[PDB]
């Protein structure tokens, strides 16, 4: 690597030597296209079975492929922003399908309240990700390097301010999921020869 | 300019051409030249290896390339009166006012070519013999250029030393340019080269 | 103020879309120590630890030097009411700190807060220095550690973290750094006590 | 910035026609 | 600083040409240097008009200064040996060996024969 | 045209829809080339330039 | 769109585009002796004396002042 190592958001894997315990290299990640195309095959499917379904439960079959392929993927989400572009559409075409069930499109009629309030208040309980900035560089440099981000255009509109939370903040990653598992389980085994050892 | 090439490329794309064309981002070319004198007093041979040339450079003065370039002094020049010219402003030493050979990569061009051997003094006929193929070896080398390939203005050019081979004939008819390319080459790059 | 930081972070999906929706409201340079203080508190509440707060953190402070200050004040107090602190906050807040060093985004010069001493640090403050060094000898190496600890630039800010005097806390300091596993770095400390 | 200012303009001149590669004792 | 330069103009490989006195230069130091001369300025030897051969810029079948037919790298470190009259350039050994054991003076594929007298040392 | 727009200006449907000199090791860069350029010569900036209007110069 | 920047058309997408700035955007020995009789030899141009109009006895001058001038150098 020139320079130095590249201290980017979740999509680096520092690998660490078991010897030296030393990040030795780094893993970028992304989604692969045949998910990206079963995953918006599932947005299809369900917008075809859409047909014969009411709006509590197609906003759960979504809620289901959301949290299936956020909760599979996790780190490798935000390097992909054909994906981003994809679950902005996906989300935008599920609720243009809920106001289809209606006999209107009017966006004053529809603001976010009504779709992500969650059902213990009446709701729909619809889950957010299309809510955020996606980050814009050049096209003409997008394929030769990575130029870093220069500009942000809007996901979804929202009224000003809002701030809808991301799913994806909730969800924690794979790294740091697999560094407390180490060490979670290397406790625990500690423990129980301490407990076998002392008979407590 | 922008629109010069601007016209340029509509003419080409729409008249002369019905070819669709790439067109690379404008850059601008370079020239080549030098801040300080020669720190090593280099030197090249002959494949021949008799002829020896010693040669320094160091950079011009303000004026000098603008005087050249405007055609303020000429190589058609009486030598008495280039010698003037360059003693009355310049203050220039008369042994270096008779000392200037050949002007630039092209007639007039900024560069300079002195000539200061005191031990090639005594077959100075025989440098007099070798000093067109002297000339057109500067010529060549302020032309090419080593650094990357562009223009050389604003150096001159100062012989140290040539160790002429006593009737040279054979050895003395192309050999002598293509060392003095390298020779011009050599001492360009050992005194600080800038863009 | 707090809840309108905590709505903007859990928004974003990325650090730069973060750092770009709270530049947005244009805070003023009142609130900046705030704003670093719930940024700790936002990372401090997680299960586990996220890059997300230490590459924010890291671009605030490359951005402007007032979060660069303030994030050297929180980092002397932060230290110095570490006992407060539950172990993975404090945990979390020694990964957060340690990004911060080894991406050069703050001087080292705060290490000299740090005291190596069993009669004044407690326990507590042992586990976050352990975590620290841990996660900086990870993600930079051990020779590269050693020439950062050995410069002269930087001699008078690890004088507390290397005492080269009073050799009962010097063997302290040395034992410290071998039983958390490094080594390495106390072999001109272990020269200089073996010569006196 | 201003002292990298030739060392780019080298670099991408000769990358755009000649050798990359610069020696000052290339001749002699 | 090798041999695999030129030896008057001291630049590397781009468009060479041979001569008949056995060393190979610049196309652009043969065209100016020798527009009137008439004699090989490597060692001030005589070269005539049709002594000097063509060795690039130019369509080949390798794409490279390498070794025509035994598809190796005759660079200027190997013995390289080049046909006077067909301008290919080989590896001399290879050559040698082709055109003694099976008399094969042609092409590995291009087939391209000729006599065994034609070849000359490059440099 | 050049389905590029100013932001004061308004927006269309685009009409029509590798490069060694886009390598990055053979550009130089110091200022970015932005539309305004791609529409004040459009010769000039513009690979494929089609249906494309020269505009009036200074008056 | 813009500059290099955005959408062809935000109709497709669930967008409307709306393209913003990132605000969290980072921003010699040999020398002198020909030197020497370079000294030596301009002294030896600067006695010229076109005024008495001396034939080989000014060269025998001039070779007279060269040679003092080299036991001086001594």
């Amino acid at each position: 690597t020139s320079y130095e190592e590249f201290t980017h958001k979740d999509g680096v894997w520092n690998l660490q030597n078991e010897v030296t315990k030393e990040r030795t290299a780094q893993c970028f990640l992304r989604v692969d296209d045949e998910s990206m195309q079963r995953f918006h095959n599932r947005v299809r499917q369900i917008l075809m079975a859409s047909g014969s379904t009411t709006f509590t439960k197609i906003v759960n079959k979504w809620n289901t492929a959301l949290i299936g392929l956020m909760t599979y993927f996790r780190e490798a989400v935000v390097n992909t922003q054909e994906l981003l572009d994809l679950l902005v559409k996906c989300e935008n075409k599920i609720q243009t399908r809920i106001k289809i069930g209606l006999n209107s499109k009017m966006p004053s009629r529809f603001p976010p309240v009504v779709f992500y309030t969650p059902k213990e208040l009446g709701g729909l309980g619809m889950l957010s990700m299309g809510h955020v900035l996606i980050p814009q560089s050049d096209l003409r440099w997008s394929k030769q390097t990575d130029v870093g981000i220069t500009h942000f255009r809007s996901g979804m509109s929202h009224e000003e301010d809002q701030l809808i939370p991301n799913l994806y903040r909730y969800i924690q990653p794979w790294e740091s999921e697999f560094i407390d598992s180490q060490r979670v389980w290397a406790e625990y085994a500690l423990k129980r020869q301490e407990a076998i050892a002392q008979n407590r | 300019g922008e629109l010069y090439l601007d016209c340029v490329m509509h003419d080409l794309r729409k008249m002369y051409s019905e070819i669709d064309i790439k067109v690379a981002d404008p850059v601008v070319t370079f020239c080549e030249t030098v801040v300080e004198t020669s720190s090593l007093k280099c030197f090249a041979e002959t494949p021949n290896k008799k002829n020896k040339i010693t040669m320094i450079a160091e950079p011009l003065e303000k004026g000098l390339a603008e005087d050249i370039e405007n055609e303020v002094v000429q190589i058609t020049w009486n030598r008495k009166k280039l010698g003037e010219f360059f003693q009355t402003k310049y203050d220039w030493d008369l042994l270096a006012a008779r000392s200037i050979w050949a002007f630039g990569p092209d007639a007039t061009g900024p560069n300079i070519l002195v000539d200061d051997t005191l031990p090639s003094e005594v077959d100075k006929a025989l440098l007099g013999s070798v000093k067109d193929s002297i000339v057109q070896g500067f010529q060549w080398g302020t032309r090419e250029g080593p650094l990357c390939d562009e223009l050389i203005r604003n150096v001159k050019f100062k012989i140290l030393d040539a160790v002429v081979a006593q009737e040279p004939l054979h050895r003395g008819g192309g050999q002598i340019i293509p060392t003095a390319r390298r020779v011009v080459y050599s001492a360009f790059l050992m005194a600080t080269p800038r863009l | 103020f707090r809840r309108t930081i905590y709505l903007a972070i859990q928004s974003s999906l990325d650090f730069e879309e973060c750092a770009h929706k709270l530049l947005k409201m244009e805070f003023p340079e009142s609130q900046t120590k705030e704003l670093c203080n719930m940024i700790l508190d936002c990372c401090a509440q997680q299960r586990t630890y996220e890059k997300f707060f230490g590459l924010l953190a890291g671009r605030f402070c490359m951005l402007k030097k007032e979060y660069m200050e303030s994030f050297e004040g929180i980092f002397k107090e932060q230290y110095d009411t570490i006992h407060r602190l539950e172990t993975n906050k404090l945990r979390n807040v020694a990964k957060m700190f340690a990004h911060l060093l080894y991406t050069d985004s703050l001087p080292w010069s705060v290490l000299e807060c740090i005291k190596l001493s069993e009669e004044t640090t407690t326990s507590s403050s042992r586990i976050f220095v352990k975590i620290f060094f841990q996660e900086l000898c990870e993600y930079m190496g051990l020779p590269k550690l050693n020439a950062r600890l050995k410069d002269e630039t930087l001699q008078p800010f690890f004088e507390g973290l290397l005492p080269r005097d009073n050799p009962r806390n010097t063997r302290f300091a040395i034992n410290f750094f071998t039983s958390i596993g490094l080594g390495g770095l106390t072999d001109e400390l272990r020269e200089h006590l073996k010569n006196t | 910035p201003a002292p990298h200012l030739a060392r780019e303009f080298m670099i991408k001149t000769r990358r755009r026609k000649g050798l990359s590669e610069d020696v000052s004792i290339s001749k002699f | 600083l090798p041999f695999d330069h030129c030896s008057l103009s001291l630049q590397p490989f781009v468009y060479p040409v041979c001569t008949p006195d056995g060393i190979v230069f610049d196309l652009l130091n043969i065209v100016p240097w020798l527009k009137k001369y008439g004699t090989n300025p490597s060692n001030g030897e005589k070269l005539d008009g049709r002594s000097l051969i063509k060795l690039n810029f130019s369509k080949n079948s390798e794409g490279k200064y390498h070794c025509p037919v035994l598809f190796t790298v005759f660079t200027n470190n190997t013995h390289i040996v080049a046909v006077r009259t067909t301008g290919n350039v080989y590896a001399y050994e290879a050559v040698e060996q082709l055109n003694i054991k099976a008399k094969n003076f042609r092409d590995l594929l291009t087939d391209e024969p000729f006599s065994r007298q034609d070849i000359i040392t490059l440099q | 045209a050049l389905n590029m727009a100013i932001p004061g200006g308004p927006k269309f449907e685009p009409l029509v829809r590798w490069n060694e000199f886009n390598d990055i090791n053979k550009i130089i860069i110091r200022q970015p080339i932005r539309t305004e350029y791609k529409i004040a010569f459009p010769y000039l900036y513009n690979n494929l330039p089609h249906h494309v209007h020269l505009t009036w110069y200074h008056t | 769109m813009y500059n290099g920047i955005g959408l062809p058309t935000p109709r497709g997408s669930g967008t409307n585009g709306y393209v913003q700035r990132n605000l969290s955007l980072v921003r010699n020995p040999d020398i002198l002796d020909h030197e020497r009789k370079r000294r030596v030899e301009l002294r030896c141009l600067e006695l010229e004396e076109m005024m008495e109009e001396q034939g080989y006895e000014e060269q025998q001058i001039q070779e007279k002042v060269a040679t003092f001038r080299l036991m001086l150098l001594e």
